[PDB]
């Protein structure tokens, strides 16, 4: 009796459990090219527009790329949430998580452990492997040189997987002082960054202001200082009043012609008070029309229109002043400060250079590149390494990587499948073996040793050596503290709770029930 | 026939009829079709299932209702299964896979005696009369918990708090869940403990961080940033004040205009510049309004423009627009406050009253949530869900629902019983034993309603893994040894098929409620003979 | 007590081997009605 | 470019492997349910004139199942030569063919160690493990007693997983005794399987002498006593002359009814010929007209007619004497005796049944069932039982089952895998595993726990001693030698090494080229 309707697919037997395997170990095998520092860029091919993409992030790779099986959908709605929380360690959650059902495999299908046994191992396994992390971190709080020194490390870490591992060297104290420049404010919409195809990757910078994407309109000068900044958000042009109900009653039109004259006595009056402030630069967010445009002239104030409001709490921060309106009371109101304001030009779009501010709570990076696509590698990747340097200043514990952190909680995790006597110890041996993969999926894609590179690392930490690891460049055993790499506690807390909780989804299921597509 | 056209009802070829014996076998199969996707996922030993959507989406749901609602079916049998699970789950809220199995267990010992020859009323009367007299000793076994202290009954909350976690993920810190979804009773609760409103807490899951991240806040969740963010984020008090004085508005910031379409004819200059001095002093003395008002923080439900972001901002007063009006009736309940509609009617009295008003990022760019909480207990209390998946916390969301109706049953006086299997053998012997000097014609109907009671014990024993007969056997041997029974099969093993001290228990308006939607559900099935269905 | 010695895996036989039972037992309820002297007969 | 043209499948290095080892994971998961004693049987239903066929045996499953994977077709074609040569022991070259890829295929991806250095391992182990084989045999054949006691060991260790299972204390005499009265020769043609409905599976019975499915004439008697039987490959028919090419010309009619009487008279010759020997039956091949069997009527001889080649020959050894056409000299030729030649009936058909021959040295099995599902199914268990006890005649050498064969060809694999220096020492170990997961499967299909009676089996045997093996029916480690189960060894030495070819062939695949089907 088929109680379900017409084109219903349903599997209730063990091609379930497979086809929700090989989904992720399809997902899992597609990543492990795209991790470590030696790591392989992908092409993606769109299929509107012919629209190309090239990311290394697993997130981007994995919602653009479509798939139609309902366990590629947990490693990709796993991967946006670790794409939006830290901003890194995506492709280590889709490769871990894989890994633990890969290794659960063998479990159900060679040992026939029940799947409330790998789970209920892996919950003892995960709180002892979150216990390592808090005797194994560092707190570098009482010192802002070596916290300098550490977003450094970090820095060096993170921009080392994409295509920037040879200019990290010049990026990383380009984003470090953003990150001191912020102070603490870890919001990333608070940096813009201006993309500029052509000259050497090296040629970027960052300077101490604001950056325009728009120039002046008509006539007011490029060089000047000394300028008083004031912002403004309300419409300042052809001023239509807040009741649209309104209506002129004419019975000539001369008099019509005194109301259009009181429409710009009323703007001249409005411009007569933005005199008062006695400023030199105007801003404001919507595009000024012909008419207030021609009166700043006579008063040797500047104008610049149509800012985006995004922009405007950029612009708002590093002058350091306040966005006024409803400019009766100019003793209440507060209006930053400049001193040097210059136009210059980058290519062919000509941008507004500001230096010299007071406030520095923003800031604005200028990246150079070859083509759009390398270009925007770049920004995925700074946006990837300020997410963890922003959230480094509210998490000041670090955690050493390279194989050391994967390893000190198979350490502990080893320790305690001896205390738990039963069938439970094979599945916390399995989340132990599932951790050994991560360094040696980063020696296979530098093209080293699988067995014997991780057998010295395992013999290096239980001698009593809680700080070796893997080193590429030369494929032997070094010191992580001499190297310099390092994460922060939030990554690494993150990605082991986030693959722990994502092999917690696709055990506890048997069957898939498809209904027709609409 | 006769040559001409035998047709009476419209579109004759597209619809079939089904009679006999046959069309019994398509119902009883059905059940059983739906009684194999919800057998192996009753229990603490379950296992989630997987309904995809036709929009793409999917659910991870290992409940009975969340299942059968988001599945395409064409059997008007197991649509009637469909609504039997959405009928548990509305009102109880807790046994939804209980009822599937055991009304399919009902039809699949009703099978076996209409090949015997006996009429379906007979057959449906027998449950009658046995569901009844099941309910009538299961109401004189089971004991009343009003007689203790409150001390130990939020411990009788804390047994069943775990017991219904447990079978869901938010298994893990099902510890923590327990004692959070005991807190969220503790504040909002009757002086006589009865009739608590369940609407005063709303369900809110968030996309993000871990499940160790949730924890308790009294509030209100608002999706969206302050207005102009140039002031502070975190907002606190006045050294010496009550509160910070919140204020709701459901007027926005504008000139008063009326509602009928109107036709404001300025027919004079000197009546243009009035217009800009009417336009000028209606803000001016609406920031004055509030401002004698002593509100810190205001909410407006219709929003309003850019230019009051400055004259809230000076004056040291955050702001939010787009507020809806099902947040606002939220607002007032949680601050005890009283929401004016417009200024005039503006006084201190209406003002609420919280700790204090802060916001956090979540991570890098994904959206600020704002965020409120209280310095005492109140009539509100809203939980703060965190989760690594959107299915994760979609999940946790339906399981704390059912969590919180769990605890709404036992607010009801004296409706407790240990679960555990032990309610379904303790039924069934005694009916076994009324049908020895009760046989008549209906000594099978009896013995058929014993067996099928029993096979929710023997699920578990096969989610478990264990041997059904020897525990069925352990189980009974034991129910006619001693009359003491609060003893059920154990999954997790912790030793003892004892229960009480395991700490199990099912609310006893959720028991009696299993065998009779199974029974009102098995007499309708049993009354169908004819089965007409048309082409789609 | 639980979790230990075995997991039922490949429950498709199971379901097989109901698939086949009711199957023969729906055969065998048009065979049944042509049983003893009150039995009927059946043309094909 | 495309060269190949269009409608080609080409695969290349990625794609090419894992669709082998994929497809050996699908051919091997079907049989592994039909390994052991306690295996299900499959049930196979044809496209085409609703054919079913009830089979336990793998060869026959990869028969008539359609398998378009090309790996999968070296997988059916190394059980189809397996059954050609010994005729049991087909599924577990599928299942360690199988294991020995799914093994071999985390070598490739886990330790990373080239194909080539695998097989070079599996060349090392495979000689350890076939002289540990040799070593491990035992002679026999020294005392009758002993030799008709293993043969009854073996034919009910081949019966354990066929639908013979129960009554194979009853089937064991009725195989043994069968092989005996052979006198050492090794035919399988020799032996007749008749059909009959009805009954139950324990009513097959021995025959003294020979039974076939024939009949007698339309005049002959039911009862000769003491018969002298002959078999003619003759034309009793028509006769013709043989010079074709023979044509009669007639000029008048009275000659030609004298010529018709020359060919009744020539016959008539010829059946006067046959009662010179004086013989009490005539067995003729092909059918007998109605004139010569008139002629038998008053000579006493009995008539059977239309015998099968097979059936001349497996008459004529166990009456003794010889086929003879010419019937000229009666000096040579020599025929034999039988005592009884009265037919009996079994179901709706009457055989004839002989009884007190000079030989034995052919044989039938006459047996009963329900369903012919179950007689096709008995048909091809006996033939793997006497297939097996007829090679284990000429080869003499025979080896401990249960598991033990599997366990102790790996101790000396697992020995000689530590003084192996480079990568190949783990493909040697992988070479173990595989053998170690044949008595893992065993424990899996009985339903009792694998890695208890593995790793008891495993410690037990590396303590000294090597008779302990797997006891199903009580699910413990238990002596052999008391069960009495036992295996030749020209079936294990076949099985490793037809294994090692199997694993050898699809190993050294890089690439895959599907043509255009026609
Ligand atoms: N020069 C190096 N030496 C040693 N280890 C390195 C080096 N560069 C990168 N790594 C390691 O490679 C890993 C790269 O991870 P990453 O690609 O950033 O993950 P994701 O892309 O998922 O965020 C780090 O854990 C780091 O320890
Ligand atoms: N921790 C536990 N220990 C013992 N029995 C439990 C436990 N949790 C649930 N059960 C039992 O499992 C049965 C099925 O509950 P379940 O199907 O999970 O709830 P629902 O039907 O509301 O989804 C109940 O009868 C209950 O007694
Ligand atoms: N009675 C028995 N007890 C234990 N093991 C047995 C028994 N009978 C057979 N086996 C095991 O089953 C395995 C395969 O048996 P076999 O007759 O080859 O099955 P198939 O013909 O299906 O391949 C052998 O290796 C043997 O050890
Ligand atoms: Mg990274
Ligand atoms: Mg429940
Ligand atoms: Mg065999």
């Amino acid at each position: 009796v088929q109680i379900f309707g017409d084109q219903v697919t349903e599997e209730r037997a063990e091609n379930a459990r497979l086809s929700a395997f090989v989904g992720a170990i399809a997902v899992g095998d597609l990543v492990k090219s795209t991790l470590g520092p030696k790591g392989m860029d992908k092409l993606l091919q769109s299929a509107s527009s012919n629209t190309c993409m090239v990311t290394n992030d697993g997130a981007t790779i994995l919602k653009s790329i479509p798939l139609d099986n309902p366990a590629a959908k947990v490693l990709v709605n796993i991967s946006k949430v670790q794409d939006d929380e830290v901003g890194d360690g995506t492709t280590s959650v889709t490769v871990l998580s894989a890994e633990l059902l890969r290794e659960a495999e063998k479990l159900i299908d060679q040992s026939k452990i029940h799947p409330q046994t790998i789970i209920e191992g892996y919950r003892l396994a995960s709180a002892a492997a979150l216990d390592a992390l808090t005797k194994a971190a560092v707190d570098n709080s009482h010192d802002k040189t070596m916290f300098r020194e550490d977003l450094i490390h970090i820095a060096k870490t993170t921009l080392s997987s994409k295509i920037l591992s040879q200019d990290k060297d010049h990026f990383a104290e380009l984003a470090t002082n953003a990150i001191l420049r912020l102070k603490g404010s870890t919001n990333l919409e608070h940096i813009q960054i201006i993309k500029i195809l052509g000259g050497k990757l090296s040629d970027s910078f960052l300077d101490e202001g604001f950056i325009l994407a728009k120039k002046f309109g008509n006539n007011q000068p490029k060089r000047i200082e000394n300028a008083k900044i004031l912002i403004a958000n309300t419409t300042l042009d052809t001023d239509k009043v807040k009741i649209f109900g309104t209506k002129f009653k004419v019975d000539s039109t001369a008099k019509l012609a005194q109301l259009e004259k009181a429409e710009r006595e009323k703007m001249k009056n409005k411009i007569a008070k933005i005199s008062k402030f006695g400023i030199n630069t105007f801003i404001n967010r919507q595009l000024i029309y012909d008419y207030p445009e021609q009166l700043f002239t006579d008063l040797g104030i500047n104008s610049i229109e149509h800012a985006d409001f995004e922009g405007v709490e950029r612009l708002a921060l590093v002058t350091g002043g306040e966005v006024v309106s409803t400019f009766d009371e100019p003793s209440k109101c507060k209006l930053g400060e400049c001193d040097v304001i210059e136009e210059i030009m980058l290519g062919e779009q000509p941008f507004l250079k500001f230096s010299g501010c007071k406030a520095g709570e923003a800031c604005t990076i200028v990246l150079r590149g070859a083509t759009d696509q390398t270009l925007d590698e770049a920004e995925r990747s700074l946006h990837d390494a300020l997410s963890v340097l922003s959230q480094t200043t509210k998490e000041t514990r670090t955690v050493l990587g390279g194989g050391c952190a994967e390893m000190v909680m198979s350490k502990a995790v080893d320790t305690e499948a001896q205390n738990i006597d039963g069938k439970k110890s094979l599945a916390v041996e399995a989340f132990a073996r599932a951790l050994r993969q991560l360094p040696t999926i980063l020696a296979d894609n530098a093209g080293f040793d699988s067995s014997e590179l991780v057998s010295k690392l395992r013999s290096s930490i239980y001698n009593g050596i809680s700080t070796s690891g893997l080193d590429l460049n030369n494929g032997t055993i070094a010191d992580m503290r001499q190297l310099g790499i390092v994460e922060s506690y939030k990554l690494k807390r993150a990605v082991v709770s986030s693959a722990s909780e994502a092999a917690e989804v696709l055990l506890r299921v048997d069957n898939i029930i498809r209904a027709r597509p609409r | 026939e006769m040559g001409r056209p035998f047709i009476i009802v419209k579109d004759q070829g597209n619809k079939k009829r089904q009679h006999g014996l046959e069309a019994k076998k398509s119902h009883i199969l059905a059940a059983r079709s739906v009684a194999s996707i919800i057998k192996t996922s009753l229990g603490p030993r379950g296992l989630d299932k997987i309904l995809i959507s036709p929009d793409g989406e999917i659910t991870i749901t290992n409940d009975g209702a969340t299942i059968l609602s988001q599945m395409e079916l064409d059997n008007e049998i197991a649509k009637l299964l469909v609504q039997l699970s959405k009928s548990q789950d509305d009102e109880i809220g807790d046994g939804t896979t209980g009822v599937v199995v055991l009304a399919s267990a009902l039809l699949d010992q009703a099978l076996e005696l209409i090949q015997k020859g006996i009429h379906p009323i007979k057959i449906a009367n027998g449950f009658d009369e046995a569901a009844k007299l099941a309910i009538s000793k299961l109401e004189e076994t089971c004991d009343d918990i009003s007689a203790s202290n409150d001390e130990l009954f939020r411990d009788f909350l804390l047994r069943a708090a775990k017991t219904s976690l447990g079978s869901k993920i938010v298994s893990k810190d099902h510890d923590r869940f327990a004692e959070m979804a005991v807190e969220a009773v503790i504040n909002v609760m009757d002086k006589d403990r009865k009739d608590v409103d369940f609407d005063l807490i709303k369900m809110q899951g968030r996309v993000g961080g871990s499940i160790s991240d949730s924890k308790l806040i009294n509030g209100v969740i608002l999706d969206k940033d302050f207005s102009h963010p140039q002031m502070p984020k975190c907002v606190l008090p006045k050294e010496g004040s009550d509160g910070v004085k919140l204020a709701i508005l459901t007027c926005p910031f504008e000139p008063p205009k009326p509602k009928t379409k109107h036709k404001l004819d300025i027919s004079s200059v000197e009546e243009y510049q009035k217009l800009q001095t009417y336009e000028q002093d209606k803000f001016k003395e609406m920031i004055d309004d509030v401002k004698k008002a002593g509100a810190d923080v205001v909410i407006c439900q219709w929003g309003f423009d850019d230019e009051a972001n400055h004259l809230l901002l000076q004056n040291d007063l955050p702001a939010v627009r787009w507020v809806g009006g099902q947040e606002l009736e939220h607002i007032a309940i949680s601050t005890n406050g009283r929401i004016v509609p417009r200024f005039q009617d503006l006084s201190k009295d209406k003002l609420g009253t919280c700790s204090r008003i802060y916001e956090q990022e979540f991570g890098t760019t994904k959206d600020r949530m704002l965020i409120i909480e209280q310095s005492k207990e109140t009539k509100t209390v809203t939980c703060f869900v965190r989760g690594s998946n959107k299915m994760i916390v979609d999940e946790a969301e339906r399981a704390l629902h059912d969590s919180l109706c769990v605890v709404r049953n036992l607010v009801k006086d004296s409706r407790v019983v240990y679960g555990g299997g032990a309610a379904e053998v303790t039924m069934s012997l005694a009916v076994s034993e009324e049908a020895d000097k009760q046989r008549g014609i209906d000594q099978y109907a009896f013995r058929g309603f014993a067996q099928a009671l029993d096979t929710i014990p023997m699920t578990l024993a096969e989610n478990s893994g264990l041997d059904p007969i020897g525990t069925l056997s352990t189980l009974k041997s034991k129910q006619l040894k001693e009359k003491i029974s609060n003893i059920g099969v154990d999954c997790l093993g912790y030793g003892s098929n004892d229960m009480k001290e395991l700490f199990v228990v099912d609310p006893f308006i959720g028991k009696k409620q299993q065998i009779l939607l199974a029974t009102q559900l098995c007499r309708m099935i049993l009354k169908i003979d004819n089965v007409i269905i048309s082409g789609k | 007590v639980p979790s230990n010695a075995t997991f039922k895996n490949k429950e498709k036989p199971q379901e097989v081997r109901k698939a086949n039972i009711i199957a023969a037992r729906s055969v065998a309820d048009a065979i049944r009605t042509s049983l003893g002297p009150k039995g009927m007969d059946k043309m094909i």
